[PDB]
DNA sequence: GCATCCGTGAGTCGAGGG
DNA sequence: TATAATGGGAGCTGTCACGGATGC
RNA sequence: CUCGA
């Protein structure tokens, strides 16, 4: 069908790669595959430069290295549940200072992960993503200090893990201080030890009044820098012996060493920029020629005496301004941890070159890689900003990979953060999204890269604009910094223009964030597009101008939450980036050159090209993803099409024909419905369960292991002791479910027996196995069956057995059954749908088709919504969705609506007005006249001042139809509603949140080991946790026995839950609840603590509770 | 060993009985005392002791006789036809056969 | 407070 | 955590009086399940109790007799729905349950403003009362239909509010 | 008819401030500071609003979102508080017999300090409805008795006595002056006011008490 | 009897042994080979009793019959299991030790 | 709501008061198989089944609607407590 | 309250004030064994204040202590309704020092304990009552009748 | 009398996931 | 069972308010 | 920790 595209807005440059930050990042860190001679500093090639050289053989020196091809490959390492990985090698060599013996050697380092080409990670073969962190840059602040206005705070800060934040404050009394670890001391003190006079001080502290006698001390002066060094080594290390070496060991390594203390290139240029000075190394000082040499502390100190004194060219500094806060990718969040599990490998070394013979050692002797893997493993799995990947849909990979967090590792803890790193800041725009963020505690914490936006290689995130000369706005485009972008005035990107000139004698600009009103003459640069304010899920939403910010956070967040569906269709209002983001996150397949297509198959592409070359791609189908989303590809073409370079060959999960498909476009009614659709509630047609919409297919994998015990080994048999027939009817002779059957709760998947425990025949037993004449037999029945509540039908099952070809399993384990049940979801009571402008509800009814309201020519509505929902969340973009989706219905068009420049109400009238023509136009050539109920609808329209009196009935109807308000027939009657209603198109999805999957109830099961209370979770089977505010319920209403019931006989009471159960089967009432098992575990642990807890009766006589048990 | 506090709350009890397990052996022993209550006082007596629902402990053949104070193959006997008298009412009856698992 | 330095100071007086 | 407890998805039944609440069949069936035991077993459908709950434990083995057997079990006695958090004694209320085709539980329009309670997918859970204590202290106290105004006001808690008032006021 | 005013004062949906960010000008916004913008929005969403004039809003929304995040974490703690402090707190007897009572004022100083003008109908309502009245009370040719629990229209009456000048304030029964111990009596604290009718004895009224204040706590900003 | 208090005191060395079933001497688990409780360790069955209801250690004494009884061979008594959430064993230390509560909890009680 | 709840709270000087009758003479119902009740045969709750209409399992039901007729004495201190017990087992046997 | 449209009843709020107002400190021992600067409950101290009146001794002279609702969590008497609450360490020291019992009077105490919450249809109050018919009740009073 | 270091708190329920 | 060697390494910190011991 | 309310 055709699109019609609105706006005036040309963007000059496309959307940047958006996994860029991803891929790039890592990339930048690997260098793979750049020659071991051209490598920078950067990276991991870094931990090596910082590592190496170690000494104290003597020294084992670092030459080289590289990484080798992944022993297995992406797809198989999902299948395994390996890790996707290369071979780390490093060439080393030993050398003896007095021997002047040289042995050199390539070491195996172990194996370090690979970045998939879409920008995630694949670990123990599941898919993950590692989140970029937000924090303070490394730099020189200056801040004011709270309880002393007028008074500065100038504070030192390096990377994380780094080395100490220092802090140089004015004192009361007048002195210059510092703090390093939490220690107090004079300034003065450590500047001799840097080796300055009082000579040096005077002249270049002096020009500032009185700030330069808190700085004099005669006692400091009257020592040489050896004896202040001593000094200072005694003020900050107590106990510890003043040694001359020992005291420049720690100094050094506190301040000049590079190998521990370690400003960021960034953090190097920030202090050099705001110093106005030049740094030779990252430190704060250096050790040469046997004494140290200032580089950050004069100038710092300079630069707070100045401020202080409001010597004019010192401010202080916004540390939530995105110049002073950076972003650590991928890439160096992995390098640190690389950094760490190498220095762990050099305390090794040195350990290992104590002990052994001196003469022969290797390389390979020499290095242990356990600590290096280790650092590496944890840092891929337990690590914070290392996430299970969210797969859901195409754009939830897209999102999850452009996060930005400012906790984690390094970062801030919970209850650090206020307002201020929550808030957006000024400096956020064109850089990170100001809409799309968590709703509760993680608010502000989390957000989104924008779209235009791109981090530069020292971690800030720059925004592209537009070079304005004279008036006339160039192609030539600018990302400039934070800090960049204050400097200059920035015109809007609607800003009206005749080609290339300025049009408007008054533009909307900005001045550092500060919005103003300026000349073509005053404009620097110009915006390149509106989209680059918002993330790449907040330019999905249509009419986002019409939205409440609140609601667009919503909509656009629940876009990620999308269930692919099987029919899953594009909106017929899209904003343009449908096509953009189904290419990047490489979900659809595409032609990679000119040619023509040899072969179309289910399974299978080939593609013959422009070279003679032929190219077979397989096609991904069926595949269950982390959320149990069903990925598949669709071939989109025929065999012998040509086509060309960059054309779509497959159609991935949740796409149509190359445009992002989240959702189906139905048919919607606003309009109260008999309070099924009360509070948000949903009520949808049946009609959409016959032509399978919102119809999605979900895998779910189960797992079963066979290990060798000390009772005998466990084994997957087909022989399950005490089974019928019926039972095992699906199994095939191994005791695996056959592919292609159906299986229901309590059905078994993987049979399976393992040897009974040591049993004692108790004389119930005994007695009743004479009888039935019957050898109790050796093992019982384990057999993984389907958990209650979920099922499908079996599509794939995986076998791996030990002593068998590629497979060795975990210790004790002797074979491992994984069995993928997937299954066909249709829509249903419960499950949740939303659209794109932040309106979400259950579906509360499903209606059959004669119930719903209908159109005049018979045609019942999909959806009905609540008109209740609109006014106060104050999203109208919906509204304007559904007015432009009516016209599209019956003109048979979609719409390419961009954000904040898009289709007007006028342009939406005359579409609306076409529309009219088609749909009612139709009705006058098929010989027929008004409807009677019409006329009514009408009348009731010219009161409620919708129409113009004294018109046709053709003509109020046109009048109604441009306010997208149609007559509305009931089902049920037939007689029609007493207005016209809205009706037109909206596009809306199914979310990951559906009743099948949260559905759970329990009677009674398994409880946890101490505390003999109900496991908790859907998973164990576990029982509903009845909380502190839940007591305070039952106790405010005084209900007594319904509260002793959940304390007792529900949950802790061993002798009270039995008795119970086996009170309701034999039809008797519950007993009296005894004491809490839960207390006595109290009573015990209290004792553990040697506190007697003595439970007494009105007489003060101790009363036994655990009855004898636990007394002698 | 790992800790549990890593973890424990995923952790189940296999130890203590649960009510539905309670349950069942209480319906069993209630089931049996059904099916001796059929024999005679001393037949259903006979077989307690030769399964040790009395003492807890099965005794011999010469330890029944003794008690009883019958030869061992009087009491052998006397233990089948209590048997045998159990087998017809539980194929006419059939309410043991669910406990068997 | 810390042990280890506080053990090592006690070692130092022999 | 307790015993013959369940949770689902609620949605808003407009038909349910306001002591009543719709209740799933098969979160029923289990709440309700060693009372549905001891009512199969004095109808015909088990010869005894241990015979029909490994007739409950898989799903094609459940026929059309138990259900008409659980509705007698049902009868008269009430569930107790609750929504966290709780602010105050109303996020607790006890609703005569009324079995129906689905996964969902069905909520009375009028107590949701007590529950602070929407249909945007909240979910809430479900507790039965075993004693005959427990199930008078439900029954009268803790009843939706009677608790009609705030503990803390004295006002109306439940109330025409949303659709009903439109309807009311057009 | 206009379904937007219909909503609006029927009490269906929607406020006057949030219909007029549909209709008029959008308003003012907040700077991150708390500080206020000198250019206020003169879009509405009707209209649409630029992408520097929905940036602007992004700020307040921003700030408000992770106020209500932080405030329902202090609000949850404050509510745990008064349930421990409260939780002994239960009705045990039908009167502990005090002489002792609170005077519920029917009038509050003026700021300008003027002269004393008669309180709002809720403030009155708040401190009245449904209490025991500890003394004899003649108004309006009425006899309110010692041990009377106000009814609503006994509060209301008790409101025209007053601007008749009649009566300046009203003796009542509190937990204040309550002398039961380990907790209070039926007499001092009146109606349950859920059954509209006087408490019933063994009713733990400190829980009701502590949840009642605890509620509204994130409401209030 | 009924409950109606619930008092909360120090406990004296001499109550401390009285609780305990035994002394706890060796650091020990259990067996790593056969995985049963090592004598005189923190799993042995002679202080904190029995694995398995009414059953001992070498299995002497299986039967509800002997109860009370304590065994000759593994000395483990025999009775229900559940006793093991319950006996209390001892650490009879060489120095005498200061109870932290009573120390670090400001102002000190033993300050 | 319950049938006549009004008049329920107005029997009792303690809505909780009602509860903890309308509970135990539940109890004493089900403990006697329903042969003590005050109920006429036209009084008798029914339950309708697939059959027919059949008495109500609920105990606590009847016991609302018994205590609606008056027939039933409540109050502390009536009658010694294991006195009562014998008393309704002689004549109506468990 | 009032400002965000919140109606709330006066009563509910005395309820918590009440309990800030709980505690008295002593301004001078008399003739008991109270310390000067010690505090303790404003029931208790009447309550010896009664007592040495009856005895013809010397009052105890007190003052008004008004304090938070932690602090007045904290300094009940109950040490199972204190530790539950926080601080639990600080609460078990001196409540195992001073040998304390608890008397299981509030709500908080019987919910750890699992037994009947003091509170409606575990109120002593109404938990005694009795429930019988009349053909029963008649024949109980024949019974007592011929005896 | 009054600054300062230490210890103690900082919402509920439910999924998933390592 | 015997060259002789004799004082550790770890360290990123963006909140608030309370009582209370600690010091000038 | 990430989500749902
Ligand atoms: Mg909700
Ligand atoms: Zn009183
Ligand atoms: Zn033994």
């Amino acid at each position: 069908m055709e699109i019609k595209r609105f706006g005036r807005i040309r963007e000059v440059i496309p959307l940047p790669p958006l996994t860029e930050i991803q891929v790039e990042s890592y990339r930048r860190a690997l260098q793979a595959d750049v020659p071991p001679e051209k490598r920078e500093n950067v990276g991991i090639q870094a931990a090596f430069r910082e590592t190496f050289p170690i000494e104290e053989g003597l020294v084992l020196d670092f030459l080289e290295y590289r990484l080798g091809e992944p022993p297995f490959p992406q797809d198989e390492c999902r299948e395994k549940d390996l890790t996707y990985q290369a071979p780390l090698y490093a060439r080393l060599q030993l050398i003896h200072k007095d021997t002047g013996l040289i042995k050199e050697d390539e070491v195996f380092l172990g194996h370090i992960p690979l970045m998939t080409e879409d920008g995630s990670f694949i670990i123990n073969g599941a898919d993950r993503v590692i989140v970029s962190q937000i924090h303070r840059s490394p730099g020189v602040y200056f801040t004011p200090d709270p309880a002393r206005p007028g008074r500065y705070i100038a504070s030192i800060i390096p990377l994380p893990k780094r080395g100490p934040w220092i802090d140089l404050e004015v004192e009361p009394n007048g002195v210059v201080s510092m703090k390093v670890n939490k220690r107090k001391f004079p300034l003065v003190l450590l500047l001799r030890v840097l080796g300055y006079d009082q000579e040096t001080l005077a002249r270049e502290l002096g020009a500032y009044g009185e700030l330069v006698q808190g700085l004099m001390d005669e006692s400091v002066f009257a020592m040489r820098p050896e004896e202040a060094l001593i000094r200072l080594f005694t003020l900050l290390r107590p106990g510890d012996p003043p040694k001359r070496d020992k005291a420049v060991a720690y100094v050094y390594g506190l301040i000049a060493d590079p190998r521990r203390y370690d400003l960021g290139e960034a953090g190097r240029y920030k202090a050099e920029e705001k110093l106005g000075i030049r740094l030779s190394g990252r430190t704060l000082a250096r050790f040469e020629d046997g004494e140290f040499k200032d580089e950050v502390f004069l100038p710092t100190l300079r630069y707070l005496f100045a401020l202080t004194a409001g010597v004019p060219g010192h401010e202080v500094d916004d540390i939530d301004h995105l110049g002073n806060r950076r972003i650590r990718t991928v890439g160096e969040l992995m390098t640190d941890q690389f950094r760490v599990g190498l220095a762990r490998l050099a305390r090794g070394v040195r350990e290992r070159m104590l002990m052994g013979s001196e003469d022969s050692l290797t390389p390979a002797k020499l290095v242990n890689s356990r600590p290096l893997e280790a650092a590496i493993r944890e840092f891929f799995s337990r690590s914070q900003l290392s996430q299970f990947k969210d797969e859901t849909n195409p754009l939830s990979s897209l999102r999850h990979k452009r996060r930005i967090s400012a906790l984690g590792p390094g970062g801030l803890t919970r209850e650090r953060a206020g307002f201020d790193v929550r808030d957006v800041h000024r400096t956020h725009y064109g850089r990170i999204c100001p809409v799309e963020t968590p709703e509760g505690a993680n608010i502000g914490l989390i957000t989104s890269l924008a779209a235009y936006a791109r981090v530069d290689e020292l971690g800030f995130i720059r925004t592209p604009y537009r070079r304005v000369v004279g008036g006339v706005v160039t192609d030539e485009v600018v990302y400039m910094t934070a800090t960049e972008e204050d400097r200059y005035t920035i015109a809007q990107a609607n800003t009206p223009l005749e080609g290339n000139r300025i049009a408007a004698e008054r533009v909307v600009a900005r001045r550092k964030g500060e919005p103003v009103i300026v000349s073509p003459e005053e404009v620097e640069f110009m915006d390149v597009s509106p989209k680059q304010v918002f993330s790449v899920n907040t330019n999905l939403i249509p009419f986002l101008e019409h939205d409440d910010a609140n609601r667009a956070l919503m909509g656009s967040n629940m876009q990620t939450q999308a269930v692919p569906l099987i029919r899953a269709q594009a909106p017929v209002v899209m904003t343009g980036l449908e096509e953009r983001v189904v290419r990047d996150s490489l979900a659809a397949l595409y032609a990679e050159e000119d040619g023509e297509v040899a072969k179309v198959d289910g399974n299978r592409i080939v593609v013959r090209y422009e070279d003679g070359r032929l190219v077979e791609y397989p096609l991904r189908r069926f595949y269950r993803s982390n959320q149990g989303t069903a990925l598949d590809q669709r071939p989109r073409v025929v065999v012998g099409q040509r086509v060309r370079k960059g054309d779509l060959l497959a159609d991935g999960p949740a796409s149509e024909n190359g445009f992002l498909a989240l959702g189906q476009n139905v048919l919607v009614a606003i309009m109260p419905f008999d309070g099924y659709n009360f509070e948000d509630a949903i009520v949808i047609s049946e009609e959409l369960l016959k032509r399978d919409f919102y119809t999605s297919i979900h895998i779910e994998r189960y797992e079963i292991e066979a290990r060798d015990t000390k009772l005998g080994p466990e084994r997957i048999t087909r022989d399950i002791p005490h089974l019928s027939e019926a039972a095992l009817r699906d199994l095939d002779e191994e005791g695996v479910v056959r592919i292609g059957a159906e299986v229901k709760p309590g059905d078994i998947l993987v049979g399976r027996t393992s040897f009974k425990g040591e049993s004692e025949p108790t004389p119930e037993e005994r007695l009743l196995r004479s009888i039935f004449g019957e050898k109790a037999r050796d093992v019982k029945d384990t057999s993984l069956r389907v958990p209650p509540g979920e099922g499908g039908i079996v599509v794939r099952t995986v076998r791996l057995r030990r002593g068998d070809p590629g497979v060795e399993l975990k210790p004790g384990v002797r074979e491992v059954v994984r069995v993928y049940v997937a299954q066909k979801r249709k829509l249903q009571v419960g499950d949740k749908l939303a659209n794109r402008h932040g309106n979400k509800g259950v579906v509360a009814k499903i209606l059959p088709v004669e119930d719903m309201p209908h159109l005049p020519d018979g045609t019942p509505v999909d959806v009905i919504l609540n008109p209740l929902g609109v006014p106060s969340r104050m999203n109208l973009g919906q509204i304007l969705e559904t007015h432009l989706g009516l016209a599209g219905y019956f003109l048979g068009q979609r719409y390419i609506s961009p954000i904040f420049d898009g289709a007007k109400e006028p342009e939406i009238k005359e579409l609306l007005a076409q529309a009219f023509e088609v749909y009612f136009g139709k009705r006058k050539g098929e010989g027929f006249g008004v409807d009677k109920r019409e006329v009514e609808v009408l009348r009731r329209a010219e009161k409620l001042g919708l129409v113009t009196p004294g018109k046709t009935p053709e003509e109020q109807l046109k009048e109604l139809f441009l306010q997208g308000k149609v007559v509305l027939y009931d089902g049920r009657t037939g007689e029609p509603i007493e207005g016209p209603i809205v009706v037109g198109q909206m596009f809306i999805m199914k979310l990951y949140h559906m009743v099948e999957d949260k559905m759970h109830a329990r009677s009674t099961g398994p409880y946890s080991l101490i505390t003999q209370q109900p496991l908790g979770g859907k998973a164990q089977f576990g029982g509903q946790r009845f909380g502190e505010m839940e007591v305070w319920a039952l106790e405010a209403y005084g209900a007594a026995h319904t509260l002793q019931e959940m304390l007792t006989l529900k949950s802790d009471d061993i002798e009270g839950r039995n008795a119970a159960y086996e009170a309701i089967i034999k039809g008797e009432d519950v007993p009296e609840p005894s004491v809490p098992e839960s207390f006595r575990v109290l009573v015990k642990e209290l004792q553990a603590l040697a506190l007697d807890v003595q439970t007494l009766d009105e007489k003060d006589n101790p009363v036994d509770i655990f009855e004898g048990l636990a007394s002698k | 060993p790992v800790s549990l506090e890593t973890y424990g709350d995923f952790i189940p009890d296999e130890h203590l009985p649960s009510p539905v397990d309670a349950a069942t052996q209480s319906l069993l022993s209630e089931e049996l005392e059904k099916a001796l209550s059929k024999l005679s006082e001393r037949e259903a007596m006979v077989l307690k002791l030769r399964k040790g629902l009395i003492d807890g402990r099965e005794h011999t053949l010469e330890e029944v006789g003794a008690f009883f104070g019958v030869t061992r193959e009087r009491i052998r006997q006397i233990e089948n036809k209590a048997l045998r008298k159990l087998k017809y009412h539980e194929s006419r009856t059939r309410k043991l056969r669910d406990f068997l698992d | 407070s810390d042990p280890v330095r506080q053990y090592l100071h006690e070692i130092g007086q022999v | 955590r307790v015993d013959y407890s369940g949770r689902s998805v609620i949605v808003v039944g407009p038909q349910l009086k306001l002591h009543q609440c719709g209740l799933p069949k098969r979160m029923a069936l289990e709440l309700f399940k060693p009372f549905l035991l001891k009512k199969m077993e004095e109808k015909g459908i088990a010869p005894n109790v241990k015979a029909a709950r490994r007739m409950l434990e898989r799903q094609r083995d459940i026929k059309d007799e138990v259900w008409d057997a659980l509705e007698e079990v049902i009868h008269g006695k009430v569930v107790l729905l609750n929504r966290a958090p709780t602010l105050h004694r109303l996020g607790i209320q006890a609703f005569q349950p009324v079995l129906v085709e689905g996964q969902s539980i069905q909520l009375h329009p009028l107590v949701c403003e007590a529950f602070n309670a929407d249909f945007d997918g909240d979910q809430m859970a479900v507790h039965v009362p075993l004693s005959s204590f427990a199930q008078a202290e439900a029954r009268i106290q803790m009843l939706s239909a009677h608790n009609l105004l705030s503990p803390a006001s004295g006002e109306p808690l439940a109330k025409p509010s949303r659709d009903i008032i439109l309807g009311l006021y057009y | 008819f206009n379904p937007l005013y219909v909503m609006a004062q029927s009490g269906a949906r929607g406020n006057p401030q949030q219909i007029r960010q549909l209709c008029g000008l959008r308003g003012l916004m907040q700077k991150p500071s708390g500080e206020t913008f000198e250019v206020p929005v003169r879009s509405s969403f009707r209209e649409g609003l630029t992408v520097l004039e929905y940036f602007i809003s992004s700020h307040g929304a921003r700030k408000g979102g992770a106020d209500t995040a932080l405030r329902t974490a202090d609000s949850g703690y404050l509510t745990r508080k008064l349930v421990d402090v409260t939780h002994e707190i239960v009705v045990r007897e039908a009167d502990c017999g005090t002489t002792n009572y609170i005077s519920v004022p029917l009038f509050q100083p003026d700021e300008v300090t003027r002269s004393l003008r008669l309180r709002k109908r809720a403030d009155i309502e708040a401190g009245l409805y449904g209490r025991v009245l500890a003394r004899e009370v003649e108004v309006l040719g009425v006899r309110l008795e010692e041990g009377r629990y106000l009814s609503m229209d006994d509060v209301h009456l008790l409101i025209k006595a007053a601007e008749a000048g009649e009566i300046q304030e009203v003796p009542v029964r509190s937990p204040l002056t309550c002398q039961t111990r380990y907790g209070v009596c039926q007499k001092c604290y009146g109606y349950d006011l859920s059954m509209a009718r006087p408490v019933s004895i063994g009713e733990a009224v400190g829980i009701v008490a502590a949840q009642s204040i605890g509620e509204p706590g994130t409401q209030l900003t | 009897k009924e409950v109606r208090k619930v008092r909360i005191a120090l406990a004296s060395p001499e109550k401390i042994r009285s609780w305990s079933y035994g002394e706890v001497e060796k650091p020990e688990t259990i067996n790593y080979r056969t995985l049963k409780p090592e004598r005189d360790g923190l799993f042995d069955e002679r202080i904190f009793g029995p694995i398995k209801d009414y059953e001992c250690a070498c299995g002497k004494y299986k039967r509800q019959r002997f109860e009370g009884k304590v065994c000759e061979r593994c000395g483990v008594e025999v009775t229900k299991s559940i006793v093991r959430r319950y006996r209390m064993g001892h650490i009879e230390l060489a120095t005498p030790a200061a109870h932290i509560w009573f120390v670090k909890d400001v102002p000190s009680k033993i300050g | 709501a319950e049938p006549g709840i009004d008049k329920l709270f107005g029997m009792v000087d303690s809505k909780y008061r009602l509860t903890v009758v309308v509970a135990k003479r539940a109890q004493q119902l089900l403990r006697h198989g329903f042969k003590n009740t005050v109920l006429e045969p036209e009084e008798r709750p029914k339950m309708q089944t697939l059959e027919g209409l059949f008495d109500d399992p609920n105990a606590v039901t009847w016991a609302m609607k018994e205590l609606l007729t008056g027939r039933l004495v409540f109050g502390e201190n009536l009658v010694p407590e294991d006195r009562l017990q014998k008393e309704m087992e002689r004549l109506y046997p468990v | 309250y009032r400002a965000q449209g919140v109606k709330l009843h006066d009563k509910h709020i005395e309820i918590v004030v009440r309990q800030m107002m709980k505690y008295v400190e002593v301004t001078d021992p008399g003739d008991s064994r109270l310390l000067e600067g010690q505090v303790l409950e404003k029931w208790d101290v009447e309550a010896l204040n009664e007592r040495l009146i009856a005895e013809g001794k010397t009052p105890v002279a007190w003052k008004p202590l008004l304090m938070g609702v932690t602090k007045s969590a904290l300094s009940t008497k109950s040490w199972l309704s204190a530790a539950s609450f926080q601080n639990t360490t600080h609460v078990l020291t001196e409540a195992a020092i001073a040998g304390k019992k608890d008397e299981l009077i509030g709500l908080k105490e019987n919910v750890i304990l699992g037994r009947l919450i003091p509170a409606g249809t575990g109120s002593d109050f109404v938990r005694f009552t009795q429930v019988v018919d009349q053909k029963t009740l008649k024949a109980i009073e024949e019974a007592r009748k011929e005896a």
